[PDB]
């Protein structure tokens, strides 16, 4: 049951609004081929991004971050 | 498009003032006619041709 | 036809030039041989193949002079139908109907 | 009854003529020779085994 | 021969000094039959790359070893064109453009079946007028060939030959699906199917 | 007296057990010869199996029908090389001593090593790695503990042929070949003892039985001799082979045994060698495929069990079935939501084994009476002998006279036998319910409509198949662990699966409005439709000044149980003021009058208490296919069968009041005044002229360019913004001008096909047009169409729509329109593509896992994977959004219960 719940939505994976109005996150390959890389292994995987926050004087402030 | 013999074509050019291959520097020399790929002659203004 | 033109054979003396092409009208002999012009319905209801005899002349050059051209059949191209030389074409109204 | 596409068609309409058609198929049972000299012949298969 | 311009001129020289110091004439000639076949052909090392050099460079030029020298002078311009892109000068050609898509259409495909079935027959027919001179020697003069030919070409060779490839669908150059059964239900659809 | 198989044990064939399991020595090299008596004394029949009409065979007769083929042997003049061993070989020659028998290795290494094998007696994988390290540390030595170092060669490979690079005159190193005899006598040194220090066992697999000595010829069964035309006999490849061994094993025992010219025998030994490899596997390396005089290449053994088209997938793990039929369905609402119709052709063809005991006697005296041919009939009878009995031809009387207790009769099916259901393809783990028959007169299959769903089928001809169990065993658990009322909810997410659809939800919106007033005669007409049943109280005409008639919502609260109090905020809501004025009574009273203000109700928040519905309309939040909170809690609260019930029950009392009240929709439903017109008008004028100004920015170098895109791309990204506000701000003026008291709308807010998106793209401009991404690029050098001017990167040029579907588009916009229609077509195909393989992978590395009675989730090797399952322990499919038992429920539930009294 876990095989087939999990294989289902993939054939529902329809398209979404691929162009946001948003511009900080691009490009970061949405969708089922997404679902195929991480059942995968892979040590190379396309377009990473790691992602980083920051400590109690960079939070609230343009010109440090 | 049915089709036409290459040889009437040619010759019908030439004879209106096609300039060889014999005469090119080419470029710069506003130039290069072709036919069917085949680079063929040169002429002297664009426009007019 | 142009391209192949003159051939073999190992015997020096002969030789075959290729001549000209006539495409005739569709027509069929069957068993004990008996040339009878065909039409199309005719043709797609007793399984047989709707083409025309395609004849050609051979040039026998024997040591360089010529002698004798010679047309014999090659054997059947199959005509499209309401073509150029199939009998259907331009035809009235009246006679398809018949 | 038609809810999903489906279509509800009025029974008169059927009885009267609407939509009526015809099929059509075709057999070629032939005759082969074999080269043996033997035939076919298309009789009446007697009642035998 | 590639170009007289010296901007693109300069890009050229580079290449030209790398290579055709180490080889000299010819001997490229020699690497073909070398490279293609591995294991000592002595004689046979230049005699592959005319094969190789005639009957797959740009073929449509010509076929002697004569012509080569014609496509010298096209392989130089079709060069060219590659390396002015590198150096910006054009727009990457679409390939789906229908100005460079060309249809062959029912005539031309047929003339590509006609020539090799009659290919076939012209060498049948060589191979048997052969077979019939020793067992038969010497006939009526002038009408040797008068019957040399008649007896054989047996013409149904031919004619087999153009049916049962344009009935299958399997063309003999490597092509399937050259022909349908024209499909026949309702009026539109058959019109249709014929464009 | 009936055993099962327990386990399978490989190994590895030894010659002595091949002499006895083998039943004669083949010694003709022979087929059959010809056209007439087909018997021969070597491969064929000689007591090996039967394939003719002969009865001979080893004294058992046993025709060729039902006759497992025996085996043979060939006593080989000399040992041979098995190819596939060939790369196990030579860890095993260089790892060793010759003479001694030792493992290179002192007594002490060797000891220690010993524990290291029982605390890895499970896992195959990481066993490997410790014998390859063996094997890599005795390769670099020369100092054998039993022979005092006497300098040991290096052996030789690949791909069969060994060699020692020894000394012999003073420091040469010539190449001595290895011959199979060498190498056997030299594997029967190493004891018993040192096998488990290698790869092998010390009984089921020797050393030495590597090298084939007798070679096991496969029985005639297993040849068969397919003819080609009608006279030919195209025999078999393995035949062939077999017959090519015997040829040349002939003539090799007579020319070694008499003359010895010496050099025969070394060209004759590795052809062996060569033919063997062949036989084995034909597609083997470094070996010229023996083929047979065709051209085409002979299917060995290597080719036989397997060559990716073989014996796995291709006739054992999937077949055709019997018992089915398959055809289309057509809908019909009137029967229950678990029955389905089954046309009165197939249930005529389709029977199943009754089993006549003592209580259904008469019932089947009258069946098997009936023949074949009426309805209720039968078509066979079986005898407890097993013989099967055809009631058809001429008399069915003498059959059906003292039936006899303990006989079998195959009646047609009747009204409630278990079917199954089956969709194909089977995606999810639902597509697959038990149903209970029912017969009528036409040829569909009937399938009620809220179970479409789970089947994802739609009803313009798309075909189901069902197929009926038999054995009485299986029909038993079919329909208790698969029946359609125990899968109302779906094991993928907390919520209902099988529910109302479009009518249904729709519907309920106009039963349920204010001011629906029934009179009399339709309440009484329809509590009849809907299979409830009540006495004389329709009581008591709310309403009389006009006529006594009847408020809409206490029909609907006539199926709720008496005691089912809730309440929640759903999708009509439009007001979030009145909805929060009403929220307050509810929680610091608990129980009010209903008098005061839940008669000052509003449309959007459903209110019930206590089986009475005061306050709310009914859409989308209470049936439906995605979440629908009123199903959901009917179905944790009063067991199973309730549910169904309350399913059904609505289904049909919502469908009657749709039907006799009308729900067209006409062409004037889309249509705005001249007004609301102009309004959109002025809007797509100024949007056009906003992106005409940024390209006269772009042009004069003033660009302000955005961080991470190039020049090109931030005007491209600044321009699709513009745009998508402006098709957007239309659509807020039509969803703000057009009435929600239309018959169009009202399908667009409740979720009955709908989308408000669609309704206003009807009426209003359509927008931009994209393919993946990017706007209209493809196109001439420089334009999009010839019909524009090039360069010209303006609103109208480069794909804006700006006509709506009413108003009609123009030439050049209905082109663009094709171009962003075609995506939608292409992608749905492909993205099926990729789906379907995917599944294939994580089915075939999960199906292993089952969950033990202490709650553990273990492998097949009993490697726990779960200690307490799914971080324990509540089964999805019972579980609340994620969580767990829902503390926040249950003290509203049972307080209210015993407060309210
Ligand atoms: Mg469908
Ligand atoms: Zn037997
Ligand atoms: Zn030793």
């Amino acid at each position: 049951v876990a095989a087939q719940s999990i294989g289902e939505p993939s054939t529902q994976m329809t398209l979404n609004t691929f162009h946001y109005a948003g511009v900080a996150e691009i490009n970061v390959t949405l969708g089922l081929p997404r679902i195929i890389e991480i059942v995968d292994a892979r040590k190379n995987p396309s377009t990473p991004i790691m992602t980083v926050y920051l400590d109690e004087e960079h939070r609230y402030d343009r010109d440090k971050a | 498009t049915t089709g036409i013999p290459e040889r009437e074509v040619r010759e019908y050019l030439m004879k209106m003032g096609v300039v060889p291959i014999e005469e090119r520097r080419p470029a710069p020399g506003l130039y290069r006619v072709y036919l069917n790929g085949v680079l063929i002659g040169t002429v002297e203004d664009g426009r007019k041709l | 036809v142009n391209e192949f033109g003159e051939v073999v054979p190992d015997i020096p003396n002969f030789k075959v030039k290729f001549g000209k092409i006539r495409i005739g009208q569709p027509e069929f002999q069957e068993a004990q041989g008996q040339r009878r012009p065909l039409y199309p319905m005719d043709a797609r209801i007793r399984n047989l193949t709707y083409s025309a005899p395609l004849y050609l002349e051979m040039i026998p050059v024997v040591n360089g002079i010529e002698q004798e051209p010679v047309e014999v059949r090659i054997g059947e191209l199959p005509i499209m139908l309401k073509s150029k030389a199939c009998r259907l074409y331009g035809l009235s109204d009246e006679e398809l109907i018949k | 009854y038609n809810m999903e596409d489906a279509v509800i068609i009025n029974k008169a309409s059927i009885e009267r003529g609407l939509a009526r058609s015809t099929f059509f198929r075709t057999y070629e049972a032939e005759e082969k020779r074999y080269l043996g000299g033997q035939k076919d012949n298309f009789e009446v298969p007697s009642p035998n085994i | 021969a590639v170009s007289d311009d010296p901007r693109i001129q300069q890009v050229l020289f580079d290449n030209l000094e790398d290579a055709s110091d180490i080889s000299t004439q010819e001997e490229a000639l020699d690497y073909i039959g070398r490279l293609a076949l591995p294991g000592q052909p002595k004689e046979y090392r230049l005699r592959r790359a005319e094969h190789i050099i005639d009957n797959n460079l740009l073929p449509h030029m010509g076929v002697d070893p004569e012509n080569r020298r014609a496509k010298a002078y096209y392989l130089g311009m079709m060069a060219l064109k590659v390396l002015e892109l590198s150096l910006g000068l054009r727009g990457e050609d679409d390939k789906d453009h229908y100005a460079n898509k060309r249809l062959k259409l029912a005539g031309d495909l047929l003339k590509d079946l006609f020539r090799v079935a009659f290919g076939q027959l012209v060498k049948d027919m060589q191979y048997q007028m052969t077979k019939t001179y020793q067992r038969k020697g010497e006939r009526y003069t002038f009408e040797n060939i008068q019957r040399f030919v008649r007896n054989s070409i047996r013409p149904d060779v031919l004619s087999e030959r153009i049916e049962h490839a344009l009935a299958t669908g399997s063309w003999p150059g490597g092509r399937t699906g050259v022909s349908q059964l024209l499909d026949r239900t309702n009026y539109m659809s058959t019109l249709s199917h014929l464009r | 007296m009936k055993k099962v198989i327990g386990s399978i044990e490989f190994g590895i064939l030894s010659p002595q057990e091949i002499r006895k399991m083998s039943a004669a020595e083949i010694t003709v090299p022979d087929t059959y010869d010809d056209d007439g008596y087909p018997i021969e004394g070597g491969l064929m029949d000689k007591r090996l199996g039967v394939i003719d009409p002969g009865l001979r065979c080893e004294t058992c007769g046993a025709r060729a029908g039902e006759c497992p083929g025996h085996f043979g042997h060939i006593e080989l003049a000399r040992p041979v090389i098995h190819v596939g061993f060939a790369k196990t070989i030579h860890r095993v020659l260089e790892s060793t001593c010759r003479e001694c028998g030792r493992i290179k290795l002192t007594d002490e290494e060797i000891e220690e090593y010993m524990q290291k094998f029982e605390v890895m007696g499970d896992r195959k994988g990481a066993v490997d790695k410790l014998i390859k390290e063996i094997h890599k540390k005795a390769k670099e030595r020369m100092v054998c503990p039993h022979c005092g170092a006497p300098q040991f060669p290096i052996k030789f490979e690949r791909p069969t042929i060994y060699w020692e690079l020894r000394k012999d005159e003073e420091g040469n190193e010539y190449k001595h070949r290895m011959m199979p005899s060498e190498v056997r006598d030299r594997l029967e040194k190493i004891p018993d003892k040192d096998l488990p220090l290698l790869g092998l066992h010390p009984e089921k697999s020797r050393p030495e039985w590597m090298v084939l000595t007798v070679l096991p010829v496969p029985p005639v069964t297993m040849r068969p001799s397919i003819t080609l035309e009608s006279g030919i006999r195209a025999e078999d490849d393995l035949t062939h082979k077999l017959v090519d061994i015997i040829r040349i094993n002939n003539r090799l025992k007579s020319n070694i045994e008499a003359g010895a010219p010496q050099l025969i025998i070394e060209d004759l030994w590795d052809l062996l060698q060569y033919h063997v490899t062949t036989y084995i596997n034909n597609e083997t390396s470094g070996v010229p495929p023996a083929k047979h005089k065709s051209g085409r290449p002979l299917k060995t053994l290597a080719q036989r069990l397997k060559g990716k088209e073989g014996r796995f997938r291709g006739n054992l793990s999937g077949k055709r079935v019997n018992f089915s039929a398959r055809t289309v369905i057509s809908p019909d609402p009137m029967i229950s939501i678990n029955e389905v119709g089954v046309p009165l052709a197939v249930a005529m063809e389709l029977t199943v084994p009754e089993k006549v005991t003592e209580f259904n006697y008469e019932k089947l005296k009258q069946r098997v009476l009936n023949g074949p041919e009426k309805y209720p009939g039968a078509n066979y009878v079986i005898d407890p002998e097993g013989r099967r009995i055809r009631l058809m031809e001429s008399n069915r009387e003498l059959i059906a006279e003292k039936l006899d207790i303990g006989w079998t009769v195959e009646r047609h099916l009747e009204d409630g036998d278990v079917v199954l259901f089956n969709r194909q393809p089977s995606l999810h783990r639902m597509s697959i319910m038990a149903h209970r028959v029912r017969v009528m007169p036409y040829r569909t299959f009937r399938l009620n409509l809220p179970v479409c769903p789970p089947y994802n089928a739609d009803f313009d001809g798309d075909e189901m198949n069902l197929h009926v169990p038999q054995t009485e065993e299986a029909q038993a658990e079919a329909k208790i662990l698969m029946e359609v009322q125990n899968h109302i909810i779906s094991p993928r997410y907390g919520g209902p699966l099988i529910a109302g659809i479009q009518d249904h939800i729709s519907g309920g919106y106009l039963l349920t409005r204010e001011g629906a007033y029934f009179t009399r005669y339709e309440v009484e007409q329809m509590l009849m439709f809907a299979g409830m049943d009540v006495n004389e109280l329709p009581e008591p005409d709310k309403y009389e000044n006009g006529e006594p008639l009847w408020s809409g919502k206490t029909i609907f609260s006539l199926l709720l149980p008496d005691d089912l109090t809730i309440w929640y905020r759903n999708k009509l809501c439009d007001e979030p003021e009145r909805c929060e004025a009403l929220e307050k009574l509810i929680e610091e009273k608990l129980i009010p009058d209903p008098e005061e203000v839940r008669k000052l109700a509003y449309d959007g928040f459903v209110y019930i208490q206590n089986g009475k519905l005061l306050s709310g309309a009914v859409d989308k939040k209470a049936y439906g296919r995605e979440d629908g909170k009123l199903l959901d809690i009917i179905v944790r609260e009063y067991g199973v069968e309730r549910a169904r019930q309350f399913l059904d029950q609505v289904t049909k009392l919502t469908i009657w009041v749709i039907t006799h009240k009308g729900f067209t929709t006409a062409i004037d439903d889309e249509d705005l005044p001249q007004e609301a017109i102009d309004r959109i008008h002025e809007i797509i004028r100024e949007a056009e002229e906003k992106v005409q100004r940024l390209i006269e920015a772009y042009k004069r170098g003033e660009l302000e360019p955005l961080p991470g895109k190039t020049l090109e791309e931030t005007l491209e990204s600044k321009i699709m913004a513009v745009l998508a506000e402006a098709r957007d701000n239309a659509g807020k003026v039509a969803e703000r001008y057009l009435g929600m008291n239309n018959h169009a709308v009202i399908m667009a807010k409740t979720g009955a096909r709908g989308k408000i998106l669609n309704i206003t793209q009807m009426a209003a401009m359509l927008g931009q047009q994209s393919i993946r991404g990017k706007r209209l690029y493809r196109g001439y050098r420089g334009r999009v169409l010839t019909h524009f001017k090039p360069g010209d990167l303006g609103a109208r040029a480069r794909g804006f729509v700006t006509n709506s579907y009413k108003s009609g588009l123009t030439p050049q916009e209905y082109f663009f329109h094709a171009m962003g229609g075609r995506e939608g077509l292409v992608d749905t195909a492909v993205r099926t593509a990729q789906s379907g393989y995917m599944q294939r992978r994580l089915i075939n590395a999960l199906q292993d896992l089952k969950v033990d009675y202490d709650g553990t989730v273990r492998d097949p090797t009993g490697i726990i994977v779960q200690f307490k399952y799914g971080e324990d322990g509540v089964d999805p499919m019972k579980s609340w959004q994620g969580k767990t038992v829902d503390v926040d429920r249950v003290i509203v539930r049972t307080l209210l219960k015993m407060r309210g009294g």
